[PDB]
RNA sequence: GUGGGAGAGGGUGGUGGAAUUCCCGGAGUAGCGGUGAAAUGCGCAGAUACCGGGAGGAACGCCGAUGGCGAAGGCAGCCACCUGGUCCACCCGUGACGCUGAGGCGCGAAAGCGUGGGGAGCAAACCGGAUUAGAUACCCGGGUAGUCCACGCCCUAAACGAUGCGCGCUAGGUCUCUGGGUCUCCUGGGGGCCGAAGCUAACGCGUUAAGCGCGCCGCCUGGGGAGUACGGCCGCAAGGC
RNA sequence: CUUUCU
């Protein structure tokens, strides 16, 4: 299924315009530094654009990730 | 002229002296560009996602300029020329979008 | 002969042969296993059965160096990885924590022809 | 690009009257302020093709309304002309 | 014109991390690799598997789509600069300034060519292993041009929607992207599917027409010979028209 | 794996 709760409603208003606010975008990675689907970010295609774009300056910043390992197996 | 938003990450384990030492050729070389500081936010030390440049953690300075457009990407040469200085990104500022609002 | 007692698990699957390599806490080696180590000289060498077989033995010569706890870390899919990983879950050695760790690439260099056809 | 003041300035220059936004002159002129700051990009950056057609577009406009202006008033034309420097 | 909008549209510079290959160091042995099986091949000058460092080239995971942009070819990491197109609202300005477009000029995937540079991975040719009655192939191990950048040339294609462009007219339904609105829907632009009328040989098309009309362009006239011969024009050549 | 012709 995969309705487990979608990200954008287990929050408040946000900028996600905010390249920095590593406290919520931290949110929309998966347990892997990969982004989300809109499925599961609950975003929107405008949204969920814009999304992308700042979670990869944060990226190269420094402050979000770019790929974790899994820990199960 | 256009307003920016001006990135830097230095190396964490500058003393009191070389980290504000740092801040002096940025504040100058700001300036020396065109650069109209509107205001600063400088949160520090933070846990990087990964490694840059071996060191595990990271110094981030911000500040929002007003500065000439035709001389940005040069500002940012300059910028990056410290050794210190392993991060830097200049963005065009925005209105914030929000959402779940 | 080193007593290491905690240490790491490389386990790296294939769909051509298994291989454990056991190292210490941070990262030299000190045994390694896999289906040639073992008998099995061609495509058996794959088979998961043999996965258990180097699974025990990687971990046999490292309850030489007297290993107790070990970190296993999964590399690539293959012919038998989690038979692997019951192996050593088994053995003597503790199982501490497990990860899939294969490498992906971000899109970098255009595989040999028997990889491509997919985009 | 073109600031509004840049733009503005001009149409006023050409203007026919207090509120003329759109004559066959304020047109032309804005055209040919485009078209230059354009040809001026492609005297550099020879390769940014996708951005000269957009040239070669702005001046068949501008072309096309000054054959209408001849031939309704041929002297505010070569009032124009002569004006916005146009031709040679 | 004024005010907004989305966007892998184009050009230059910069920069980020993942991975491969190579080199250095550690630790560590007898294999690794590969297949339907194998072999060639690499490894005790110590490979594979593991960790740390370095050099280099090429591409840009997730987001990503059923999505978007462009006239087409095509275009996706991030940033800045330069720049094209397009849409909406207000209805403010000019007052038929419009459409099409033989020839012209420009653009034009890939392969290919010329000079210079670059070269990690991949890989025509080629050098090997295997399979086979044979294997100039499919499968395996290597590998040069090339793939990359620059400047110049080539101009082709299933260059496809196999559907030239513009305008008007002719039920709706549903999903979708972007803008406005009195925003459980209305309205404009764009992408899809099902369908009225009608059209079609049928398949299907159906306000994104292949329906009803008007304007302008290109094209067809049984198959093979043949996109060949001849002539001409273009190209360094291959070759193109 | 391959696996021609009638
Ligand atoms: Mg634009
Ligand atoms: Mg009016
Ligand atoms: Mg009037
Ligand atoms: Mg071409
Ligand atoms: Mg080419
Ligand atoms: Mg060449
Ligand atoms: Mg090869
Ligand atoms: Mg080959
Ligand atoms: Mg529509
Ligand atoms: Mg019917
Ligand atoms: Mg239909
Ligand atoms: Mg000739």
């Amino acid at each position: 299924p995969s309705r487990k709760a979608k990200v954008k409603a287990t929050l408040g208003e946000f900028d996600l315009r905010d390249y920095r606010n590593v406290e919520v975008l931290k949110r929309f990675l998966s347990e892997t530094g990969k982004i989300l689907p809109r499925r599961r970010t609950g975003l929107s295609g405008k949204e969920q654009r814009i999304l992308a774009k700042t979670i990869k300056r944060a990226r190269i910043l420094g402050l979000l990730p770019f790929t974790e390992k899994l820990v199960r197996k | 002229m256009r307003r920016y938003e001006v990135n830097i990450v230095l190396n964490p384990n500058l003393d009191q002296s070389q980290l504000a030492l740092e801040k002096e050729i940025i504040q100058r070389a700001l300036e020396n560009y065109g650069a109209r500081v509107e205001k600063v936010e400088e949160l520090g030390l933070r846990r990087l996602a990964y490694p840059i440049a071996k060191d595990p953690q990271g110094y981030f300075l911000w500040y929002q300029v007003e500065m000439p457009e035709d001389r940005v990407n040069d500002l940012a040469r300059e910028l990056r020329i410290r050794d210190n200085v392993r991060r830097v990104m200049v963005v065009k500022s925005q209105e914030p979008f929000l959402a779940n609002a | 002969k080193r007593q290491v007692a905690s240490g790491r698990a490389y386990i790296h699957a294939s769909y051509n042969n298994t291989i454990v390599t056991i190292t210490d806490p941070d990262g030299n080696p000190i045994t390694w296993s896999s289906g040639g180590v073992i008998g099995y000289k061609g495509s058996r060498k794959g088979t998961p059965y043999a996965a258990q077989l180097a699974a025990l033995d990687a971990a046999k010569k490292a309850m030489a160096y007297g290993m107790q706890s070990v970190d296993v870390i999964v590399r690539g899919t293959g012919a038998g990885r989690e038979q692997a990983i019951r192996a050593l879950q088994a053995s003597g050695l503790q199982v501490k924590s497990i990860v899939d760790d294969t490498p992906v690439p971000h899109n970098g260099c255009r595989p040999k022809k028997k990889f491509r056809k997919a985009s | 690009p073109i600031t509004k003041e840049e733009k503005q300035k001009v149409i006023q220059e050409f203007a026919r009257f207090p509120g003329d936004t759109g004559s066959t002159e304020v047109q032309v002129a804005l055209l040919t302020l485009r078209i230059n700051r354009l040809s001026e990009h492609l005297k550099v950056h020879k390769k940014d093709h996708h951005s000269h057609r957009g040239l070669l577009m702005m001046v068949g406009q501008r072309r096309r309304l000054l054959r209408y202006l001849q031939r309704e008033d041929p002297e505010r034309y070569r009032a124009l002309i002569e004006k916005l420097g146009i031709r040679g």
